[PDB]
């Protein structure tokens, strides 16, 4: 496979660094008040 | 400084800057180098085809595939085939065929791909398409697999004596 | 205290409802606070751009992935033998023995195998190597960043589309049967007939080369002299292989019929025939309202006109115009009703008329395909009679409806809904008894006392189009016949060929238990329609709760008394059909 | 918090107001009906929703309609 | 009544004030489409029509130079299958496309009632300055147009059966 | 909800009574009841006999028979239209 | 087969999509 | 009332006659659709980069570049022939001219009189009147260009030899 680095790079960031940092953003978003 | 065997890009960098804005590479020898890779590609999937021709061969009953070998004449030979005749057009004619003359089409009114130095090639890898047919239809797997060497041959002196520009732009 | 900004009354909720309740409302734009008919309209078409983009990306992304990290070069050579790769795995959780056994495809990384027939759809529109497959994919790429930026553009004010635009529904129909429909059908006839066609027969073109490679030898000579059959002449031979020039002809438009016999598939001259003429007939469909040059039909005088003379239905369809326009909701339910009959009909006539070069040999991408669109229609035509629910409720306005067909329909609501119950339940003891009959009889070891009846009237259907299976010798299935001599020159000879041969899935042989399952369909297709029907009439009121209007779609219940009103809701009535929709795409 | 109506068909039998366990309703005086009073609702805000109202209303359509409306740590009946 | 077709009635969408009035209309054609529509319709026939009559007639009697190279011995239609191959009944096409993409738009000012049907302004040389040699002249031009449209049927139908082409008919 | 538009000339063609106006028929409100029945046999004979002429197609079928043949599902609204017409007393 | 610089003119094009998403996102949601 | 150039069809509202070269030549409408401002500017820098271009395409057949790569007679073929990473470098200098001109504004935030980048350095037109005139000028010789620089162009697709060879060489006794 050609650039078969970005797999190994891209899907621990897309699977868990995505969902983690979205989730914190979405948790302060839907608990903030102003 | 050569391009690569299965993508088919340039390979390495290795004032002709490379760099877009001071590059001295005009439009004709990115086609160019556009026309060499899709050579390299087709030329370099000839392996693959030799390979497949000898597992028909040493299977138990052995019987060619036409089917195959028909489809692989119409996906990779065909296309080096057309690659290497517009190459012979751009070497020919120059900068008409690079658009020189506007949009394709019939009647182009511009010097043919034969009277090119490099057009006797492309004669040797059409007289290897209609070998791989006729072995194909024949069921000669021994004329399958020296006609896909010859095509190799033919397409490998090709690139050499073409010197192509390889521009990583 | 903020993320419903939508909606202040969940924004003040203090409980973890409000999270939930923000985020299944979102999509609901006509109930947001303060929610003009302008903004309504205008958010929908920015977020329909928003839908668009993401089709296109999802496209993109399976061309990106398939060639990248497919085999289609290596599945094109021999699709009868490669399976074909969707996508590459890397998952940190495999061991080496899952590693291993997913390794297949010829690769050396462990990969999906497709079942979404991409990889015929793609080698039979043209596409032969990855480079192309990528260019798809970066064409894609650039179409969903043109539709978000139409997205983003449409919502800027000056660009701002009024409600008069939105509500113009002569043009929006003209150019949606002449452009969207019939000149897209046109140019994939184009696409067929200048790509698709020549690659099938071995000649490569592409943008490099399709301005100066005539499809056709003559070449539209025969089109601008009326000598339109020149363009059949020399048919592909029957000795064609799919892809390379051995056996290939030079026609561009056939009405041949049947099967390719190799692919098993259309002929793809059939199919860019099918094309220009249905993409002239939505063209010329396309040119029937009045837009700003005084020919053509207003829609509003041809509802109006059509009531019977003899009274029958009322006052007609006297207003229907206006309430289809207000209300987005009947929009919906209709263009949803529709879409769900085409991706059934997507399913039924995929897997015996396949158009895709050796599919119907891939029996998992055919399960996979047919099932996929079955479960779509049922969804869809669920949702269709849920908007029409939703339209009673929220959109539909009895003074503006007067004894139309919609007022009469809510008249007799009860009739139309006890006839329900009856053909339901008339289906289901029967349906049910037959096959508890059988299975008794069968127990008892007396297969013979079994109940089978034979489908007579589809087997009837069958050989009117030329099965030979029956013996019925009922039109196409009799030599001598009128319908039989009439499309002798044209398509019999190849669908005679395609319907009695038994190696296709054309018109596939049905016996007793094809009769007792589509019974059974009848029943649930029928009790589906039964709880839908029953949610959508008593949507507004009912005799349990009259105002059920004034508490909307989605209430919980009116509580306790009256002796209990759970699922009383329209809504409550998606939701009980729901099953049913499973259970009968099951 | 819930929006709690009372209709002019309520014959004042005073039994809504008996059924509410969040004092919500109330009798104030209606010439209308025989009994000269009608129920009020001066506190939808305790409404929790319990639609016992509902339940204890001997009209042939309910007089007294609850319309669950926006949740409150009053309406949802919530001791924490 | 009607003037021309003495059993049949006068037609409703038709007036004398219009040129070429005879009170023909016994289909009642004026009805089903808008009459200025059809007004138009009659002239661009009759002046594409009286162009083609006077075609047929000059290119028997003689052809421009050059011509007769491009097209051995096919006339009337036959030169037309000729020129296709060539650029002149392409270019040709393309002019009068043109002319007729601005002709869209008069049409729409006419369908308005802002134009005169068939009006389009066209005199280099004032010959209708009189204003009752207009109304002389736009009856001729009506009268000419339908004769010379049936004319050109005429002799284009001539050379479908016989291929002499209009002058020579008559000499053969 | 908002005002719907229509296309500019839109008139009211709602209608109880025998025949709908003639309105309905747009372009051909004026034409006559016998125009409409004649042209109605008429269409229906030429569309039955240009279809009739070219049922066994052919890869070469007569264009002519062909636009012809499209005169029998026209001659039903020019029936339909001959009936409208002489209940409007025209 | 695609080479690494085609996959990175994907990824472009993607991102110019990604930008143009949040662009009709922060627009839908006002 | 009606439009000087077609005397048959109205004359255009959006027109009047207050800008340069107005004989009431908008039969398509396009005033109505789009803004006059937009269109004339387009109109102007069309015309200049045509004018540009019809200069260009004669001079580059008469005299060129004493280096391989730039002695290509004919204009099209010259494009390709030429380094293209000076093309590149042309395109952008262009737009850093593009984004200096009309203040970094483009679509509806230019409109700034339609045309005008304030590009005056020489005394040429002495008089405002004279500018006018030379208004006039400049768009009637623009439109001029346009029409031209299309005219060649497509004679460079079909000859292959240039405009001024085009001209002078024709198949005036070949089929
Ligand atoms: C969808 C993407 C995804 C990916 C790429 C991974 C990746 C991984 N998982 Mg899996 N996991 C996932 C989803 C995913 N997880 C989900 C959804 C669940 C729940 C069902 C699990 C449940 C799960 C379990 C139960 C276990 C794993 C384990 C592992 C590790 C593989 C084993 C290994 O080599 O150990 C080597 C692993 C390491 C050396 C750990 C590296 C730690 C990382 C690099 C630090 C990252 C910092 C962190 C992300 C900061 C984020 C903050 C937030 C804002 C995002 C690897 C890190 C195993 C594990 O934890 O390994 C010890 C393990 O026991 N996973
Ligand atoms: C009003 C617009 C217009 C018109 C009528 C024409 C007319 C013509 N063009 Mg030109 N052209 C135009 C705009 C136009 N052009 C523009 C804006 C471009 C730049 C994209 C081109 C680029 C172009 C090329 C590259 C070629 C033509 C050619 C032609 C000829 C038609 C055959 C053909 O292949 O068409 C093609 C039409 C287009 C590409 C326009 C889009 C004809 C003289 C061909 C020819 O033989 O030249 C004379 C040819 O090879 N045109
Ligand atoms: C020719 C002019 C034209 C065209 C092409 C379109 C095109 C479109 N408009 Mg329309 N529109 C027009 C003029 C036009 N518009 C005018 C003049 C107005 C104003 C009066 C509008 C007002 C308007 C509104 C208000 C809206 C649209 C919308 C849409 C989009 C529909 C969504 C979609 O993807 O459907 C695509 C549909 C098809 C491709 C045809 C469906 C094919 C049927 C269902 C079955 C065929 C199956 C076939 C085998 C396909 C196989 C595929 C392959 C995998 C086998 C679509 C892009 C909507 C939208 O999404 O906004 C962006 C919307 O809200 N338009
Ligand atoms: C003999 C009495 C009787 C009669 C004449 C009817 C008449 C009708 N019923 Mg039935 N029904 C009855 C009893 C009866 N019902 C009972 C007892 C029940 C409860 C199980 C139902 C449940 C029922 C449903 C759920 C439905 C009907 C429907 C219908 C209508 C369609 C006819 C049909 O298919 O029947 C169908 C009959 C049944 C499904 C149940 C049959 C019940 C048994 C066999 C009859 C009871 C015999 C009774 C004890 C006789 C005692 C008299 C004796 C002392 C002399 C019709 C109005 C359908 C409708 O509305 O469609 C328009 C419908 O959906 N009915
Ligand atoms: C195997 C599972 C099953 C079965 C048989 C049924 C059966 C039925 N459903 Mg239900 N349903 C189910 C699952 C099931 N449902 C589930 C999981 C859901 C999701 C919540 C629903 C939701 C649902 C709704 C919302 C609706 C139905 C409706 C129906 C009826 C549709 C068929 C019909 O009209 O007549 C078929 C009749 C039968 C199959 C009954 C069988 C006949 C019996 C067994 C005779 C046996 C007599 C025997 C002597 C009894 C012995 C008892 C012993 C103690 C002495 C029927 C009563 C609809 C309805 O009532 O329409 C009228 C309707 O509105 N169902
Ligand atoms: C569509 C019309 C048309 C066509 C196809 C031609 C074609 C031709 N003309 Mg041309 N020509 C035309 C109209 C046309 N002419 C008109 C209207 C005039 C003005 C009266 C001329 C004036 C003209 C001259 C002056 C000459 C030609 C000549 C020629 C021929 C050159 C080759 C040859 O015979 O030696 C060539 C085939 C040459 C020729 O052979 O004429 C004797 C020549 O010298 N032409
Ligand atoms: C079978 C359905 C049907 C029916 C009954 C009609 C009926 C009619 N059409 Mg419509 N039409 C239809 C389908 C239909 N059309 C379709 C499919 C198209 C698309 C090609 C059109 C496009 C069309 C146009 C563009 C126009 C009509 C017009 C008319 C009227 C013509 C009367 C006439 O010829 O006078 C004798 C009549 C009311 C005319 C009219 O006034 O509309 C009201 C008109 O201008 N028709
Ligand atoms: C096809 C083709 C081409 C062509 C072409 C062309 C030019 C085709 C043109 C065809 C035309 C104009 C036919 C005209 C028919 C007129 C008729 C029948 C009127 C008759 C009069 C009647 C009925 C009654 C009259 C009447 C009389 C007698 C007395 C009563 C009253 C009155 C009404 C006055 C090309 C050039 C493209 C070449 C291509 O390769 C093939
Ligand atoms: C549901 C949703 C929500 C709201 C509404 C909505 C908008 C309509 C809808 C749409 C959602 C949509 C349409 C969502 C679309 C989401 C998309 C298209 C996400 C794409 C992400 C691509 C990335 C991160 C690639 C980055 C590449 C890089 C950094 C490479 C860089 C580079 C490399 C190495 C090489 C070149 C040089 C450099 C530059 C250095
Ligand atoms: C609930 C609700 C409330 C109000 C609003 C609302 C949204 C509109 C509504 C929803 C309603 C909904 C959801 C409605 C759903 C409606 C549906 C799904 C209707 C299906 C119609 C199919 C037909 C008429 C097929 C006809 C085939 C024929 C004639 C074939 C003929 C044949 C041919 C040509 C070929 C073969 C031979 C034969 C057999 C002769
Ligand atoms: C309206 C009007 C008024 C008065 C009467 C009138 C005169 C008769 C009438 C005019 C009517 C008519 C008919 C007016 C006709 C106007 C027409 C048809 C103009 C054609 C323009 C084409 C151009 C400018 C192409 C430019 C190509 C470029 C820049 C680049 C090309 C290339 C690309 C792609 C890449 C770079 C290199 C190459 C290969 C060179
Ligand atoms: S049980 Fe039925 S009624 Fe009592 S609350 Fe839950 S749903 Fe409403
Ligand atoms: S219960 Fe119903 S009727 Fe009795 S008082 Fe309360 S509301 Fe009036
Ligand atoms: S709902 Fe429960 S609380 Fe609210 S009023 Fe009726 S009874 Fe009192």
């Amino acid at each position: 496979m050609t650039a078969a680095y970005l797999p190994s790079i891209l899907v621990p960031i897309i699977g868990l660094i995505f969902p983690g940092l979205v989730m914190a953003f979405a948790f302060i978003y839907i608990e903030q008040d102003e | 400084a050569s391009l690569d065997p299965k993508t088919g890009f340039p390979i390495q960098g290795g004032s002709a800057g490379c760099q877009p804005m001071t590059q001295a590479a005009s439009i004709l020898d990115k086609q160019r180098t556009v026309l060499a890779g899709k050579i390299t590609v087709a030329a370099n999937k000839v392996p693959v085809l030799t390979a497949a021709v000898d597992k028909m061969k040493t299977a138990k009953k052995p019987k060619l595939d036409r089917d195959y070998v028909l489809r692989y004449s119409a996906l990779y030979l065909t296309t080096l085939v057309d690659a290497m005749e517009q190459y012979c057009l751009r070497d020919a004619n120059g900068a008409k065929a690079a658009g020189g003359a506007g949009l394709p089409k019939f009647k182009e009114t511009l010097k043919p791909a034969s009277s090119s130095s490099l057009y006797s090639y492309v004669d040797t890898v059409k007289s290897g398409i209609a070998a791989v047919s006729a072995a194909a239809k024949a069921g000669d797997f021994d004329g399958v697999n020296k006609a896909a060497g010859d095509i190799k041959t033919a397409a490998d002196s090709f690139l050499s004596t073409a010197n192509p520009p390889i521009i990583f732009n | 205290t903020k993320f419903p900004k939508f909606s202040q009354a969940l924004a003040q909720d203090p409980a973890t409802r409000r999270i939930w309740y923000g985020l299944a409302t979102a999509h609901d734009l006509e109930s947001h606070d303060g929610m003009t008919e302008e903004n309504l309209y205008q958010k929908i078409f920015a977020s329909h751009f928003g839908h668009l983009a993401v089709i296109f990306l999802w496209t993109s992304g399976n061309l990106f992935h398939v060639a990248w990290q497919g085999n289609f070069e290596q599945w094109v050579l021999n699709p009868l033998k490669v399976k074909p790769i969707a996508h590459a795995i890397w998952d940190p959780h495999f061991g080496q023995p899952a590693v291993k056994a997913f390794t297949k495809g010829g690769v050396s990384y462990p990969v999906n195998i497709a079942t979404s027939g991409v990889y015929h759809w793609w080698y039979t529109i043209g596409m032969r190597s990855n480079t192309d497959l990528y260019a798809g994919s970066l064409f894609l790429l650039f179409l969903a960043g043109v539709f978000l930026f139409a997205g983003w553009l449409h919502l800027q004010p000056k660009f701002r589309p009024g409600l008069s635009w939105f509500k113009n529904n002569e043009s929006r129909l003209n150019h949606h049967l002449s452009g969207l429909f019939g000149f897209s059908s046109l140019a994939w006839s184009a696409h067929l007939i200048h790509v698709a066609i020549p690659e099938a027969r071995g000649q490569h073109v592409c943008w490099d080369n399709f301005t100066k490679v005539a499809p056709h030898p003559a070449g539209l000579q025969p089109f601008f002299t009326g000598n339109w059959g020149a363009y059949a002449a020399s048919p592909d031979t029957t000795n064609h292989i799919f892809g390379t020039s051995e056996g290939a002809g030079t026609a561009i438009l056939t009405f041949l019929g049947g099967f390719h016999p190799q692919t098993q598939a259309l002929w793809l001259t059939d199919i860019a025939h099918h094309h220009l003429a249905i993409g002239v007939v939505f063209i010329f469909a396309g040119h029937m309202y009045r837009t700003n040059w005084g020919i053509g039909h207003s829609l509003k005088e041809i509802l109006d006109a059509h009531r019977p003379p003899g009274g029958r239905l009322g006052a007609g369809h006297k207003g229907i115009f206006e309430t289809l326009t207000n209300s987005l909701h009947f929009q919906l339910g209709l263009a949803l009703a529709s879409l769900g009959v085409i991706t059934s009909l997507v399913a039924q006539h995929m897997y015996a008329l396949p158009s895709y070069a050796f599919i119907a040999k891939d029996y998992v991408t055919q399960s996979a395909l047919y099932t996929h669109h079955q479960y779509i229609a049922g969804f869809l035509m669920v949702g269709a009679f849920a908007h029409g629910a939703i339209f009673f409720v929220r959109d539909y306005d009895p003074e503006q409806n007067k004894n139309n067909v919609l007022a009469r329909i809510l008249d007799h609501k009860e009739a139309i809904i006890s006839h329900l119950s009856w053909v339901s339940l008339f289906l289901g003891f029967h349906t049910l008894g037959i096959y508890v009959h059988n299975d008794v009889v069968v127990a008892f070891g007396t297969p013979e006392k079994q109940i089978l009846v034979e489908p007579v009237f589809a087997q009837w259907i069958q050989a009117s189009s030329g099965k030979a299976l029956y013996g019925f010798d009922v039109l196409l299935s009799s030599t001598n016949s009128v319908a039989a001599n009439a499309s002798s020159n044209i398509w019999l000879p190849g669908w005679l060929e395609a319907i009695n041969s038994g190696k296709n899935s054309l018109f596939l042989p049905i016996g007793p238990g094809d009769f007792l399952i589509h019974h059974a369909i009848a029943l649930a297709l029928h009790t589906t329609t039964l709880i839908l029907v029953k949610g959508a009439l008593d949507a507004r009121g009912s005799k349990l709760m009259p105002d059920k209007k004034d508490f909307g779609y989605a209430f919980p219940c009116d509580g306790p008394g009256r002796g209990g009103t759970c699922d009383i809701s329209a809504w409550d009535a998606f939701y009980l059909s729901m099953f049913w929709m499973l259970n009968t795409i099951g | 918090s819930h929006s709690v109506k009372v209709y002019d068909t309520c014959i004042g039998c005073t039994q809504c107001v008996r059924a509410c366990p969040c004092d919500v309703l109330e009798m104030v005086s209606w010439d209308g009906c025989k009994a000269g009073q009608i129920a009020s609702a001066p506190r939808t805000e305790d409404c929790i929703g319990c639609k016992r109202c509902e339940t204890a209303c001997p009209t042939d359509f309910l007089s007294v309609r609850v319309y669950l409306g926006g949740e409150t740590t009053r309406s949802m009946g919530l001791a924490y | 009544m009607s003037e021309s077709v003495p059993f049949l009635k006068k037609p409703e969408a038709l007036d004398s004030s219009m040129a070429g009035y005879a009170g023909f209309d016994p289909l009642g054609l004026s009805s089903i489409a808008d009459i200025k529509f059809l007004q138009e319709s009659e002239i661009k026939h009759c002046r594409i029509a009286m162009l083609a009559a006077a075609g047929s007639i000059a290119q028997d009697i003689f052809t421009f130079p050059g011509v007769s190279k491009v097209v051995g011995t096919a006339k009337m239609t036959g030169v037309h299958d000729v020129l296709v191959k060539q650029g002149a009944m392409g270019q040709i096409l393309l002019w009068t496309s043109f002319l007729e993409v601005f002709g869209t738009i008069a049409l729409l000012e006419t369908l308005d009632g802002k134009r005169a049907p068939g009006d389009f302004k066209f005199d280099p040389l004032g010959f209708s300055k009189n204003a009752e040699t207009a109304k002389r002249y736009q009856l001729s031009e009506i009268k000419n147009g339908r004769l010379a449209m049936l004319a050109t049927g005429g002799m284009v139908h001539g050379y479908f059966i016989t291929g002499k082409g209009p002058l020579e008919l008559l000499t053969n | 909800f908002s005002p719907v538009p229509s296309p500019e000339g839109t008139k009211e063609t709602y209608w109880e009574t025998k025949a709908p106006s003639s309105d309905v028929l747009g372009i051909g409100a004026g034409v006559s009841s016998g125009n409409f029945a004649a042209a109605s046999v008429f269409a229906a004979l030429v569309g039955g006999y240009c279809t009739g002429q070219v049922i066994p197609l052919t890869v070469e079928p007569n264009p002519l028979f062909l636009a012809g043949s499209f005169l029998l599902p026209y001659s039903w609204a020019l029936h339909v239209a001959a009936w409208i017409q002489k209940n409007n007393g025209k | 087969m695609i080479s690494d610089t085609q996959i990175f003119i994907a990824l472009i094009l993607a991102l110019v999509s990604l930008v143009l998403a949040i662009r009709l996102g922060r627009a839908l949601y006002q | 009332d009606m439009s000087a150039s077609v005397p048959f069809l109205p004359r255009p509202a959006a027109l009047d006659g207050s800008m340069v070269g107005d004989v009431g030549f908008d039969p398509l409408g396009f005033t109505t659709k789009y803004d006059i401002k937009w269109l004339r500017e387009s109109e102007l820098k069309h015309g200049r980069v045509c004018m540009l271009a019809s200069l260009g395409c004669i001079v580059q057949e008469i005299v060129h570049l004493p280096f391989e790569a730039t002695s290509n007679p004919v204009a099209s073929e010259a494009f390709f022939q030429v380094p293209a990473g000076g093309l590149w470098q042309i395109f952008a200098g262009i737009g850093i001219v593009e984004h200096f001109s009309n203040n970094f504004k483009m679509s509806g935030s230019t409109m700034r009189a339609p045309g005008n980048l304030g590009f005056d350095p020489l005394n040429f037109g002495k008089n405002p009147s004279a500018r006018a005139r030379y208004e006039l000028a400049e768009i009637k010789n623009g439109r001029l260009a346009m029409l031209g620089f299309g005219g060649m162009i497509h004679g460079c697709f079909i000859t292959g030899k240039g405009p001024i060879g085009a001209l002078t060489s024709m198949d005036w006794h070949q089929s």
